[PDB]
């Protein structure tokens, strides 16, 4: 999930700019709806995923708000020694404790009803359980209990009108979640809303502690422990899933390096002094085909390559890489380049003889995976770096700056010595099978999908109903630009396909099922009226309806 | 308490209410999102709920029971049942009047045959009303429940128990700092400005 909002400093329009970018996958019918809300003191426009009584992204004239995943570690899990005697009961302190339960009956159809048991703990829910091991782990929620809070305080960000008003919103959120602030005087924000536990020292943050009550929060953190970017010198506020705050820990599920995709966006601010709305708005483009990982690994490519002896050391290759822009241009369904086929290759090579005699075979797939999209499927959504394309470019900064307590994966090898074996083990990889001529380099191109389920694997649509693209675009689910001036606002979003997932029972859909697919190919923009006036005149259907609410 | 509702479509099918109720707002959100996405709600209501074998399948190889009562798990309907409860009138409306603004025009295709969408006929159930619970449910299950839930910290410790096996217990865990880092390298970009 991608957002970038710039204010008036940088844009030569001056103006606001608040452009979010939400990842959630890409399904049909649409993961969003769009709507507007007008009386009872709201009034808000925009669009929110599952048609949530909350707009998650929207702008109301006063202040423009986004959102992408919350990276703060919120869920602690607790291992426990259960009695061999009797499995049902833990240990606490300071003696055996009998686990409570509760008992859930599931409905089948065309079969009978399951019945299973939910075991949950002094911390939580019994996530997993072990009987040899003698152990039980148990999911611990900061935020368990403070749900509902959560929704209103998420939902009242519509009522805000200030800056101020906005983190008397955010203190109330319990779960771990990006906001983002912009308003109409060129004032943008960033807040990190989190109920953040105060943890022992002795915890390992990567791992379970201990469910013998030796190893248990001191509470919640005061909100000052909460990152918050207002107003920054340069000018620009951007965020691609990367840390929260300088002074922040990498969460139990989330690791970040120096290698960051956030850097893929950021880079085009350092490119020109002060940018129109449409070159903000041109920054996606620049980020949907580029390759996250290539910035970090030319200066190590081209620095073999210039020191190499151009007799005859295969510089051929590395003569036609280092010219190659991250963009993964294609043709007609195959690679105009090269260079991306053998990029993929020379980093499975750096994983078969790096990370696959360190890392343990089990989990070895969860570093030894490349990452970017290939035209078959599955795709997650964001691309970003795999585990082992992260640990291969901190390994190279503890070659650069030896610590002699830690170990390096190298080991016995300089950086360069592996990286010139591994370019020749793809070269002789694609000039095995491949019809091994440079000239001929490709791979099938990345395809755009759209699921025919949700997330959970849960049809949303009968099997089959599902859309293509050419074509793949790194970019969000949805589409959202806010832009403020001094004449008013202007919502700027294209939620693609369409905003009605309806089929008539003959067969026919409705005309707004996919009237926003062509525009979000073509990173088109459709308007969403925002001032009364316009919801007047530009509206074609109107329906009333008449209720009274009793009891 | 009587009030009047209207929904209107601007050129592209989205809806704008307008309503001087928290009731009223979100009676009609509720009947439009009915109309636009009838079957993914239901389905998604019946994902974040756990009852989705409750009309398909299971399988192929018991997918769907494996997956409601795994949800089961992470959820407890007592909890989410008192929270709801404690909220003001004001604050209650917006679940109520969702729900029961969805399930306005859900009668509609019980009554009009023809307004049923293709779904419900190919996989052969009926459409079910919607409750509060099962509004606040479709949040905290892919709201707080698929982007804060997650957790990895099990399997990170799987990982330097088979390290310990075959390097540990001195060696062991030194590779494991490698692979998984408690604090990243101080080198990577922050969204807010670090000192500068
Ligand atoms: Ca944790």
């Amino acid at each position: 999930s991608n957002l970038w909002s710039t204010r008036p400093e940088r844009v030569q329009e001056g103006s606001t700019v608040l452009i979010n970018g939400p990842q959630f996958g890409w399904y049909n019918p649409a993961y969003t709806y769009g709507i507007g809300l007008h009386g009872a003191g709201f009034d808000v426009v925009g669009n929110t995923p599952f048609a949530y009584p909350i707009v998650l992204f929207g702008t109301n004239s006063e202040i423009a708000w986004g959102a992408t995943a919350g990276p703060q570690d919120v869920v602690d899990i607790y291992q426990e020694k259960l009695n061999p005697s009797r499995a049902d009961q833990y240990w606490f302190n300071n003696a055996w404790r009998t686990m409570e339960q509760r008992k859930e009956r599931i409905q089948v159809r065309g079969q009978a009803d399951r019945e299973m048991t939910i075991w949950r703990t002094v911390h939580g829910p019994v996530m997993q359980f072990d009987y040899d091991q003698g152990a039980a782990y148990s999911k611990k929620r900061s935020w368990d209990g403070y749900e509902v809070q959560s929704l209103l305080a998420w939902l009242n960000v519509a009522k805000a009108r200030n800056w101020t008003e906005f983190l008397d919103q955010a203190s109330k959120m319990a779960i771990s979640i990006n906001w983002y602030y912009a308003d109409k005087h060129g004032n943008i924000g960033y807040v990190s809303p989190a109920f953040l536990p105060q943890r022992p020292a002795d915890q390992d943050i990567r791992v379970p502690a201990k469910g013998d009550g030796s190893m248990e929060w001191l509470g919640i953190k005061s909100f000052d422990a909460i990152p918050k970017a207002y107003n920054p010198p340069q000018g620009y506020l951007v965020n691609w899933n990367n840390k929260p705050a300088p002074d922040k820990t990498n969460t139990d599920t989330y690791y970040w390096t120096y290698g960051d995709r956030m850097n893929e966006l950021v880079s085009q601010y350092q490119q020109k002094d002060l940018f129109s709305v449409q070159e903000i708005w041109e920054f996606n483009q620049k980020a949907s085909y580029s390759d996250v990982n290539w910035r970090y690994f030319r200066p190590h490519l081209e620095k073999l390559a210039q020191q190499l002896p151009a007799d005859d050391s295969s510089k051929a290759a590395l003569t036609m890489l280092l010219a190659w822009d991250g963009m993964e241009q294609d043709q007609g369904g195959q690679n105009a380049g090269p260079a991306r086929v053998l990029f993929k290759t020379w980093l499975e090579e750096m994983y078969k003889q790096v990370l696959m005699p360190v890392v343990p075979e089990s989990h070895r797939a969860m570093y030894s995976q490349t990452g970017f999209a290939t035209q078959q499927g599955p795709n997650p959504g964001s691309i970003n770096l795999s585990m082992g394309t992260k640990v291969l470019l901190r390994a190279l900064v503890l070659e650069a700056h030896p610590d002699p307590k830690r170990v390096n994966v190298f080991g016995e090898r300089s950086s360069q010595e592996i990286m010139h074996t591994a370019l020749q083990n793809a070269q002789a990889r694609l000039s095995q099978e491949q019809g091994a001529q440079m000239a001929r380099w490709t791979m099938p191109t990345s395809v755009h999908r759209f699921s025919d389920k949700n997330f959970t694997g849960t049809p949303q649509t009968m099997p089959g109903n599902t859309f293509a693209f050419t074509g793949y675009q790194n970019r969000g689910t949805e589409n959202n630009r806010v832009v403020f001036d001094a004449k008013g606002v202007e919502f700027c979003d294209a939620m693609p396909p369409g905003q009605s997932g309806f089929t008539d029972r003959n067969g026919v859909r409705s005309p707004h099922y996919e009237d926003q697919l062509k525009l979000y190919e073509n990173f088109e923009c459709k308007t969403m009226d925002v001032t009364h006036a316009d919801i007047r005149r530009n509206a074609q259907s109107s329906t009333m309806l008449l209720i009274q609410p009793q009891p | 308490q009587v009030q009047s509702v209207e929904v209107m479509r601007d050129s592209y099918g989205v809806p704008h209410v307008f309503a001087d109720s928290h009731y009223g707002l979100y009676y009609g959100y509720g009947y439009a999102v009915a109309q636009d996405r009838l079957f993914q709600m239901d389905m998604a209501r019946r994902s974040f709920v756990g009852t989705t074998a409750a009309v398909l399948g299971p399988g192929e190889q018991d997918a769907y029971v494996k997956y409601d009562m795994q949800v089961r798990q992470n959820f407890t309907p007592a909890s989410i049942q008192r929270q709801i409860a404690a909220l003001s009138k004001d604050e209650r409306d917006i679940f109520r009047g969702y729900a029961d603004g969805y399930n306005a025009y859900l009668e509609q295709v019980r009554r009009r045959p023809e307004l049923l969408p293709k779904e419900y006929v190919d996989f052969d159930f009926q459409p079910e009303p919607l409750t509060d619970f099962d509004v606040v449910m479709i949040w905290v299950g892919s709201m707080a429940n698929r982007f804060s839930d997650t957790n990895l910290e099990v399997t990170a410790l799987a990982m330097r128990q088979s390290l310990e096996k075959q390097h540990g217990p001195e060696r062991g865990r030194a590779l494991f700092d490698e692979l998984l880092w408690i604090n990243d390298t101080t080198a990577p970009t922050t969204v807010p400005a670090p000192a500068a």
